């Protein structure tokens, strides 16, 4: 059959960072070669149609190449922004000619720039009830990985960074909660 | 859209000899469309034991088929091959001539 | 053209059920085709259709059927549901395979989870937490935390609500849920969400800060017979006002 | 030479399903393969020397096929409404396609025809990179495919898969293949009137099938006037054709029949005896 | 051996 690989599965780069997204197929008996963009929780959505006798298509930051007879596609994003951030799969026409067969996507992230970082830990308290709160670790460098707990009766998220446009401010954060009072927000994050 | 009667072809593999083993050969050609109906007869009962070749075409895009039977000729019997195509009014019988 | 629409968004099935997933395209696409997406197996092709009255089998069609009496219509059946059919379910149509007109448009798909029982099915239970004095004096920034915890399968939409406007900016959500006892494998699920506005936003009590949680659960079809509410499809939310602190 | 040849045909029977769809696979004259979507729907051996092929072929001939049977239902709904028919007729499309080999064993040429109702509508053209328009307005469709990328994906197929797989089955089934049988040839006299008989020159058991049967007259340059017969199959692989000239009556010793095949060192002469 | 592909026929 017609076999789609994409290398790698998983790529993290800092935004404003020229990036090369990969695609190989074992048939180049192709008609056209597809470019999709897959945000969490939605459908895929087309953003370039190669056709077997064109060699290159371009979409603004996006350069998809097509080499059939090597069978390569590459796509590549000029000065990456955190808004290019998705699952890009690369889909071939099957030996048949009938259906698109799929690549496993690779995972894109482009780390948000922290101009000044100013790491600290925070303690909430539940709206309704007292005595029940959450530890926010916030303001952290995007270069800065968030430790799994070592616990297993602390809980700790992984970070997500969220855009304050009104304020031109992006801030990451991860949280940190537990059901035991022998617990403080302080040392909690490692 | 063409329409072309099959030629009809009815001969044995080998040179017949009476009471000599034998294949009794139905070579049907140069009709179109490929629906037909064969059979090879025996003092003209439809002999059961019936073999076909698989349908192809020729240059000109008309179908042949081999229909076909191990047979014993003898003195008494008379092999025939029944042809019906939609360019037939009435089934074709073409009976077994040992010299064509 | 509403383009590619897939029925229904989340479904739970028993071990067993049958279930027909609902897909349509007014576009009069002859390609129409299934896919189900895994984490680490990518898009795989189940089954496909290259017209009306004609369908043939993709990469993975073994457990489930398709029909196509009409351009408009490819539903997907799972005869015998099983936990390996638990996936997300994409239909697919395009204009063409081979022509220049190629594109294939995508309908938002199916998050499908089959249950050997549905005993081990809850709705979250949601709280929002009041950003710190420490915070706003260090940063004039006001950090609100909301938490669904003790939700199964992992079938959620959190979303937030200032003043009962949909926020789509300020905010983020953990990309994963966390299992609550990662070494059961049937753990249920928890999920944090983040919304930053200005102290001042926050410091007006006028201002209404509310954590909505769609859960999708079972449907009106189930049958539920346990000494406990049946978890249905429902949203969950906790509030909190500003305050002039 | 030696080819590689496959003959498609799809009928439609609209009200009883889909078409009936049926591939044959020629090497030379020796048919190796058939698929029929009536029949086990699958490709299966036609020639003692296939029988011992593995599942992986027949599993992906057999999808080959299935995927082709597919397409020329599709391509069968175009050309209805290319002529603009009624639904309730049945219709033939009809597919050929073959690769050559030279005296060295290398690529020598290949070929493709279509026919819709057993006439030329599309052919691929001798350079393989583009198709000719037999009928009028017959086409690769411009909307749902490319008429360049049909014929490459044909090209490669003739130029490569064709030849290394014709190598293949040459290999195979050599001991029947590449063995010339020469025509075992007779004359037969046949009266048909008092002032008239036939002379029938006879060629039997011979492959391939390619030969040539004339009449001469002694004292005439020029070959006379002859009822061929279709070369016709004696069913174990060989073929059979004959010749015949109507003649005067008592004057057939005149007449001489020449018989040229590859099995032959050169060409026969053969004269009736009473 | 067949071709994976067979040619899609059109109009005009």
């Amino acid at each position: 059959a017609q076999e789609v690989t994409q290398i790698p599965a998983a790529l993290s780069v800092p935004e404003g960072e020229n990036l090369v997204l990969n695609c190989s197929f074992t048939d180049s008996a192709i008609y056209n070669l597809q470019w999709f963009r897959q945000d969490p929780g939605k459908g895929l959505t087309s953003l370039l149609l190669i056709q077997s006798s064109q060699r290159e298509q371009t979409s603004g930051r996006l350069n998809a190449s097509l080499d059939k007879s090597s069978g390569r596609s590459t796509l590549y994003i000029a000065a990456s922004q955190p808004g290019d951030s998705a699952t890009y799969l690369c889909a071939v026409t099957n030996q048949a000619g009938t259906a698109l067969i799929f690549g496993k996507g690779t995972t894109l992230s482009v780390s948000s720039n922290i101009q000044n970082p100013d790491p600290a830990v925070y303690q909430l308290r539940d709206s309704k009830s007292s005595d029940k709160s959450v530890c926010l670790f916030t303001d952290f460098d995007s270069q800065t990985n968030v430790s799994q707990s070592k616990d297993s009766d602390v809980y700790i998220t992984d970070k997500c960074v969220l855009d304050m446009r009104s304020m031109d401010f992006k801030s990451n954060s991860a949280v940190a909660w537990s059901n035991k009072s022998d617990f403080a927000c302080a040392n909690a994050f490692n | 859209m063409i329409q072309r009667t099959p030629k009809i072809q009815v001969y044995s593999r080998h040179p017949a000899e009476n009471g000599k083993s034998n294949f009794l050969n139905c070579y049907v050609s140069g009709f179109h469309p490929s629906d037909i109906e064969v059979d090879l007869l025996k003092n003209g009962e439809r002999i059961e034991k019936v073999e076909h070749s698989d349908l192809s075409f020729s240059k000109d895009w008309s179908f042949y088929l081999l229909y076909y039977t191990e047979f014993t000729p003898t003195e008494k019997d008379e092999y025939a091959c029944r042809v019906n195509h939609v360019t037939l009014s009435q089934p074709k019988i073409v009976k077994w001539d040992r010299d064509m | 053209n509403a383009g590619v629409t897939q029925t229904p968004k989340f479904q739970v099935l028993k071990t067993g059920q049958s279930m027909t997933l609902q897909c349509s395209q007014d576009m009069n696409h002859e390609y129409m085709s299934w896919y189900r997406q895994d984490p680490g197996m990518g898009l795989r092709l189940i089954h496909y259709s290259v017209g009306a009255g004609i369908t043939d089998q993709g990469e993975v069609p073994n457990g489930y059927n398709v029909s196509r009496s009409t351009t408009e219509d490819f539903p997907l059946r799972l005869l015998s549901a099983a936990p390996s059919q638990t996936s997300v379910y994409f239909c697919a149509s395009s204009y063409s395979i081979r022509g220049s007109r190629g594109e294939q448009f995508f309908g938002p798909g199916t998050r499908l989870t089959v249950l050997e029982d549905l005993k081990n099915v809850f709705p979250p239970e949601v709280a929002v937490f009041e950003p710190s004095e420490a915070e706003i004096s260090h940063t004039q920034k006001a950090t609100l935390v909301c938490l669904a915890t003790g939700f199964y399968p992992d079938h959620v939409e959190l979303s937030w609500w200032v003043n009962g406007k949909e926020v789509h900016s300020g905010v983020c959500t953990d990309p994963q849920p966390l299992k609550e006892q990662p070494a059961l494998n049937d753990s249920r699920y928890a999920l944090s969400s983040r919304l930053r506005v200005s102290a001042t936003f926050w410091q007006d009590p006028r201002n209404h800060f509310r954590c909505q949680v769609q859960f999708y659960g079972l449907s009106e079809n189930d049958e539920w017979t346990q000494d406990r509410a049946k978890p249905v499809t429902q949203i969950v939310s906790a509030e909190a006002w500003g305050r002039a602190d | 030479s030696h080819s590689l040849k496959y003959f498609h045909t799809s009928v439609s029977r609209p009200g009883r399903g889909e078409p009936r769809f049926i591939s044959v696979g020629y090497v030379d004259d020796t048919q190796f393969v058939r698929f029929d979507n009536d029949a086990s729907p699958r490709m299966v051996p036609r020639a003692p020397w296939m029988e011992q092929e593995g599942s992986e072929y027949w599993d992906r001939e057999t999808r080959s096929a299935r995927d082709t049977a597919q397409i020329f239902r599709v391509n069968l709904r175009t050309l209805r409404g290319c002529y603009n028919q009624s639904e309730a007729g049945s219709h033939t499309l009809q597919w050929m396609h073959g690769c050559e080999l030279g005296p060295d064993g290398r690529f020598l040429r290949g070929y493709e025809q279509f026919a819709y109702d057993g006439k030329d509508y599309l052919t691929l053209n001798e350079d393989l990179r583009s198709w000719t328009a037999v009928d009028t307005a017959a086409q690769i469709s411009e909307q749902k495919s490319n008429d360049a990328s049909e014929a490459e994906h044909q090209r490669a197929y003739l130029e490569d898969t064709c030849v290394e797989w014709l190598h293949k089955y040459l290999e195979k089934g050599k001991e029947t293949l590449l063995h010339l049988e020469p025509p075992k040839t007779h004359v037969t006299h046949h009266p048909i009137s008092d002032h008239e008989a036939t002379l029938r020159c006879w060629a039997l058991g011979f492959y391939p099938a390619e030969i040539t049967l004339t009449w001469q007259q002694d004292g005439e340059g020029h070959t006379q006037d002859t009822e061929l017969v279709e070369t016709r199959p004696a069913g174990d692989g060989t073929f059979q054709k004959w010749a015949a000239v109507v003649v005067p009556s008592g004057e057939e010793q005149r007449y001489t029949c020449h018989v040229q095949h590859e099995g032959l060192p050169e060409p026969v002469t053969l004269r009736w005896k009473p | 051996r067949l071709p994976a592909k067979a040619p899609l026929l059109g109009c005009g």
